[PDB]
């Protein structure tokens, strides 16, 4: 539903075309620039402003804002994007699409939206790193965070309880707040496989609080004693929590 | 006439000089958002790193069962290392673009006083 | 026949002076958030009043 | 014309380091798919670990790709900056 | 003759995005086909019902 | 330690990435 | 001796400092 | 382990691919 355009200069004088939907939305050309008065027109941001003024008239709705380097356009909840690409009329560093699926985290806005979800799938064939990272806006730098349509949290209501000795004397008996997985989707980071079964035992390993489903052993991170999910999708920390069943 | 016609080629000729450094210019432009990209990707390549490093310092602290402020220090200390060369590394690219960014402005001083001899 | 001092006036672009990069999980540590991020037996350990 | 050719160049140059990463790449996966069926723990862990180590190949191919990508960028550009000096030169000629 | 113009409309040939190379047998692996590729006892094991 | 020993083996390369850029030649104007 | 095993795999950066410099073109003056 | 000892000594090198630009020269019209 959402896009985004790098704006990277222009470099005087090649022909800028948007494609929504099959329309040639936005077509603009950078002039020469023999005249000092052309010189304003490569900077990146003049660039981001002039595209979205011919967006806005050839859209309906289709609510465009433009940041310190970009052009975000949001679709009106009616029809989708569906065709989200650019000419740059020279080789593609001018204005290439940025859509919600990269190939590359080198291929990635360096602005961006203050939300901005990418699911980077190097290979389409293979699981592979299909991990999905999302902008943050405070700090010029992109988190990694679990899918959109995934849900992170088991009911709390099934997991064990524990009884908590309160500061004043008296014991609580809550249950214990996990931690809500936030790397992956569902296919890269699957459920801690105890999900589906009863927890047998409960025991603390070497710094790891430990729990034995059906057949298979599941250990938190050595840290986090209620974090049972990795950490991130590549790059794994070793600190990461271990679910082994056993062959046999 | 010929006068004129002199004076025509006058100025198309600071048309060109002044097209000239404006293409290196732009070029340059597009060549500061490379080094950006160049300095992002390293930036990403030395994250990577981090957290496997730092991952690792907190596996064998948690598991060394002895905590205290000792400890916290060393994964402090290590943590800190990263980022003393993380920020380098966008201190490299800032002075990539203050040597371009004045080689930008020197071609226009050059071309401004080269179309002002001109006529 | 352009303006003498219009090309001195341009100046290029100004300085971005930090660069977006790709945090990874697990970077980010010891944070403010009330939630649970105290690890050991110090986090399960509470004081007596 | 040189440099389209040398584009070519390029491109078959970043395709004999791809195919020289990626026999590395089954050596190593293999070696992993060893160790992780010698192992005999199975389960979510070992799957990640190859999934991870896997990932990390298809990184290395991704910037080969993105490098030569770029590479043709800046000669396309060259290319094209030496159309538009002969151009403008031509016109000067009449 | 020629036309100044025209010199300015040519433009290089198009970006290649993709590059060709060889996968060796090994580097494809869990695909979607129905044939037997999941491998240890978690293949042999049937769910019943 | 089959899987730590054989993962140590892997060794992926860093890649950083290179970058070029492009000329304009310039033109002499005669009459 | 697991602290002292992990902080040896540390290895940072030391990324020493680069710096590179101005250029002026100058003009020739006619008449 | 003779087998995998040697293996190991075997090493055949990469040798990735180099290739290089051809050149005109042009001429100049009198005339």
């Amino acid at each position: 539903q959402d896009g985004l355009i790098n704006v990277r200069g222009g470099q005087y004088g090649r022909e800028l075309i948007v494609h929504i939907n099959g329309k040639d939305v936005a077509k603009y050309k950078i002039p020469d620039g023999s005249q000092p008065e052309h010189v304003n027109n490569t900077d990146a941001q003049w660039l981001a402003e002039e595209l979205a003024k011919q967006m806005r008239t050839n859209l309906s709705d289709w609510t465009v804002n433009v940041g310190q380097g970009f052009i975000h356009v949001t679709a009106p909840s009616g029809q989708q994007i569906d065709s989200f690409t650019t000419k740059d009329g020279y080789a593609d560093q001018l204005i290439n699409p940025v859509t919600h699926y990269a190939q590359s985290f080198s291929k990635l806005p360096p602005n961006a939206p203050n939300g901005y979800m990418v699911k980077i799938v190097g290979d389409a064939s293979k699981s592979a790193d299909q991990y999905y990272v999302r902008y943050d806006a405070e700090r010029k730098v992109w988190t990694e965070t679990l899918g959109w349509n995934t849900e992170d949290q088991v009911l709390w209501e099934t997991m064990p309880h524990a009884l908590v000795r309160a500061a004043d004397g008296n014991f609580d008996f809550k249950w214990l707040e996990w931690s809500p997985k936030s790397c992956g989707d569902v296919d890269t980071n699957p459920w801690p496989s105890f999900v589906g079964s009863s927890i047998n035992d409960v025991f603390f390993f070497r710094n790891r609080l430990g729990f034995l489903s059906g057949e298979n052993i599941i250990l938190s991170r050595t840290a986090k004693y209620f974090n049972f999910y990795p950490a991130s999708i590549a790059n794994l920390s070793d600190d990461d929590p271990i679910d082994v069943a056993v062959s046999t | 006439k010929m006068i004129a016609a002199q004076t025509a080629a006058g100025r198309r000729q600071a048309m060109e000089i002044m097209r000239q450094t404006n293409i290196q210019n732009a070029d340059l432009s597009l060549q500061a958002r490379s080094k950006l990209e160049e300095a992002s990707a390293e930036l990403t390549s030395q994250n990577m790193q981090k957290v496997q490093a730092i991952g690792s310092i907190r596996a064998a602290i948690g598991e060394s069962m002895l905590e205290g402020s000792s400890m916290d220090r060393i994964k402090r200390v290590t943590e800190g290392q990263f980022i003393r060369e993380a920020n380098m590394v966008t201190e490299n690219y800032r002075r990539d673009y203050q040597a371009i960014f004045a080689q930008q402005l020197g071609g226009t001083q050059s071309a401004a006083s080269q179309i002002d001899e001109i006529y | 026949k352009m303006d003498t001092n219009q090309i001195r006036a341009v100046e290029p672009a100004p300085l971005t002076q930090e660069v977006s990069s790709v945090e990874f999980g697990g970077s980010s540590d010891e944070t403010d958030t009330e939630g649970t991020e105290v690890s050991g037996r110090k986090g399960l350990k509470v004081e007596r009043d």
